[PDB]
């Protein structure tokens, strides 16, 4: 996702234009770094999250 | 805006500065209170302050508690809203007025977070989703 | 949010049992006023059998009846009077016919003023909550008589068992004003009988038509009380029905919360123990 | 039998082996998925296999989430589901199509391996007690 974003941003930052970005859910985001999250060695958040999410 | 500071931790702030602004902002309000005159803070998602200090203290390694709330997460809160007061005249007649705004997820007031901060503060304006599309807003029960 | 669920099973758990009460409660005053409907089912047939059954006839002013239920759990039944009402009253419409409107029951007060609001006139209402009385027709009919049209019509529901009310429809004619008029074929019909009475033959069915309309308000007012009750019977076996299903559904998915909370709770305590040891 | 491979890691096997044996059955078709033939997979009960690798994971004191599943238990489904393809003519023409199946407890669809997998796969085929026991059978909603 911060790469499809870094990709809208150049054309909204650079280009100067408007763009459309879509994301097919960024849900699945917070699902990786919460998969990620728990080897890190954090203590868990609430349902099963990361503290930082 | 004459009248109004703004005290903006947005989402991505780092979470002890999301954590420490009701302070700053009561900080500043407090100001106004000391010196005689009257002030109005507002602290817009309390709710959204402790999930920045639990956050904190489960990266500290505190030992979680409700939901994952560190124990202290009900002094994080009233620390803050009892300095909101109205001030004997020996110490100026100054003033401060609280708002702090707490967010449930299902009308469910039963949570952590908001059990705490309706056992804090002194009033309660209890807003309902079925009375917002009624018609009836300000959606007040 | 898990108590306003066991609460919530509360109150559907109250409401159906509520609604099994109120059925066994219609069932019960279904066969003891059954007793009192098929006995004043008699007399409705010798006016059949000497006056006939007119219903499409061109009375100058008509005076409809539709005598329906005062409480309101029946399910249907006022509504489907009240269509048949119109149902039945635009079949009259022939020649600009005047039409008085008339409802026995408050449920039929508040039903036919949005489909006949001129044409309405009286509510006779609190008619079941004694009995339903001889007397009582007698003076509905009395006052049904204070204006004087050439027919009558008598909307209700026939009780036939307590699954059936397939709605009536029960007509009386004003003495001469129109009966004798639908009576007379190469002579007559009526003047087969030996007049027996006090006075000429203009008076003898001049009071034989008011006890016409007595004994039909009456057996209809009986018959749609009767039926009234068994419509009641089958709509609160629906109640119980829904009110199970819906409880069922409401304890399916509190043991889903009941499940959820043991296990968020354990997953905190464990959460908590393992970040000292 | 002449067509089908069977694998079958049952009750009394480790969760370990039944944490791999949809893969090791996805492996033996994907033989005929890469040479140009074409697979039928049938993953019975992978709701099962999801329950073998939770009790993996809280037997590794990996932390629990949802009803006490690891938080990698849609990656456990979705990288096993994707395997299930319909390739170029480039890559041999070659398919594999999976049936996974989800025990549903009491017709809850709303549960967590449920809604994973019916985010992963195309379609669903629900089949409902009320028209089993009725009678109609496949009771297909």
């Amino acid at each position: 996702a911060l790469t499809g974003l870094t990709v809208a941003e150049y054309f909204r930052d650079i280009e100067g234009q408007d763009v459309l970005l879509f994301v097919d859910n960024i849900f699945r985001f917070t699902q990786a770094n919460s998969e990620v999250s728990a080897l890190l060695g954090r203590i868990p958040s609430a349902v099963g999250y990361q503290p930082t999410l | 805006m004459r009248y109004t500071i703004m005290v903006s931790a947005t989402a991505s702030d780092a979470a002890p500065l999301q954590f420490l602004a009701p302070y700053s902002g009561c900080a500043m309000a407090e100001y106004f209170r000391d010196t005689g005159k009257h002030g109005l803070i507002i602290y817009d998602d309390l709710s959204k302050q402790s999930v920045a200090y639990r956050q904190m203290s489960l990266l500290l390694r505190r030992p979680p508690g409700r939901e994952a709330f560190p124990g202290d997460v009900f002094y994080l809160h009233s620390r803050l809203l009892e300095r909101a007061a109205k001030l004997s005249k020996e110490l100026g007649g100054g003033s401060l007025t609280a708002f702090p705004v707490i967010e449930t997820q299902a009308g469910d007031v039963s949570a952590y977070i908001a059990t705490n901060v309706i056992s804090i503060t002194d009033g309660q304006i209890f807003l309902e989703t079925e009375l917002f599309y009624k018609g009836i807003r300000p959606a007040l029960n | 949010s898990n108590q306003a669920v066991k609460q919530r099973i509360r109150a559907i758990k109250n409401i159906g049992k509520i609604t099994k009460a109120m059925k066994m409660v219609a069932a019960s005053k279904m066969k003891n006023a059954q007793i009192a409907v098929e006995q004043s089912r008699g007399l409705v047939d010798p006016f059949v059998r000497l006056f006939g059954d007119f219903p499409a006839v061109n009375s100058n002013k008509s005076v409809v009846v539709a005598v329906t239920s005062d409480k309101g759990l029946c399910g249907g039944l006022n509504s489907n009077i009240t269509k048949y009402t119109r149902a039945t009253l635009a079949t009259t419409e022939s020649e600009g016919k005047d039409v008085v409107v008339v409802s026995i029951g408050d449920k039929g007060r508040s039903q036919l003023t949005r489909i006949e609001s001129q044409r309405y006139q009286l509510a006779i209402a609190d008619t079941y909550k004694v009995r339903v009385t001889f007397g009582q027709a007698s003076l509905i009919v009395e006052e049904l008589i204070k204006h004087n049209p050439q027919s009558y019509q008598i909307l209700f529901n026939k009780f036939r068992s307590a699954i059936s009310f397939k709605p009536t429809v029960a007509t009386i004619l004003s003495p001469d004003l129109l009966e004798k008029q639908l009576e007379d074929v190469t002579g007559n019909s009526l003047d087969a009988y030996d007049i027996e009475a006090s006075h000429e033959r203009s008076d003898v069915l001049r009071d034989l038509t008011e006890f016409h309309l007595g004994v039909t308000l009456y057996n209809a007012m009986l018959e749609n009380n009767c039926s009234e009750h068994a419509s009641r019977m089958s709509a609160m076996e629906n109640s119980t029905k829904s009110a199970g299903e819906m409880l069922g559904k409401l304890t399916l998915d509190y043991n889903r919360k009941r499940q959820a909370t043991i296990t968020t709770e354990l997953i905190e305590i464990i959460a908590g123990a393992s970040a000292l040891m």
